[PDB]
DNA sequence: GTCGGTGACTCACCGACG
DNA sequence: CGTCGGTGAGTCACCGAC
């Protein structure tokens, strides 16, 4: 019964290695959707960036024909 | 005996096969931190562009409706 | 000095496939 | 068919933190 505190060990280093596994598929999960985004919202500015230079050139041309 | 060797041999290749698993699972992490900070900053870079440009724009038209 | 976190070995399980 | 590799989970050895 002296190698009882070795049972309560494993079945706390289990639920350790359960809670590191977790930990891992959610940080992954995380990462990916943050990913997502984050490519989502540089496409948007990439876009908004194209426009806008765009209407800059429509303007500069349009005052240097006045 | 042989069916130590074969034991044995299983555990090799499965210890291999762990390892390669354990890997691409860091990997695929590391990876992905990556990609975060690179993109972090990219589009930090992309909304100070976009900041410029959209007051630029704004004088244009201003330039453009003085006349 | 005990505890939890984690790398690594191992077994169980399942689908792949020659 | 029978064996393999990929993966989830239990275990051990080890380490750093408080
Ligand atoms: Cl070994
Ligand atoms: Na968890
Ligand atoms: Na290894």
């Amino acid at each position: 019964e002296e190698e009882e505190k070795r049972r309560v060990r494993r079945e706390r280093n289990k639920l350790a290695a359960a809670k590191c596994r977790n930990r891992r598929r959610e940080l992954t999960d995380r990462l990916q959707a943050e990913t997502d985004q984050l490519e989502e919202e540089k496409a948007e500015l990439e876009s908004e960036i194209a426009e806008l230079q765009k209407e800059k050139e429509r303007l500069e041309f349009v005052l240097v024909a006045h | 005996s042989q069916e130590r060797i074969k034991a044995e041999r299983k555990r090799l290749r499965n210890r291999i096969a762990a390892s390669k698993c354990r890997k691409r699972k860091l990997e695929r992490i590391s990876r992905l931190e990556e990609k975060v900070k690179t993109l972090k900053s990219q589009n930090t870079e992309l909304a100070s562009t976009a900041s410029l440009l959209r007051e630029q724009v704004a004088q244009l038209k201003q330039k453009v409706l003085s006349h």
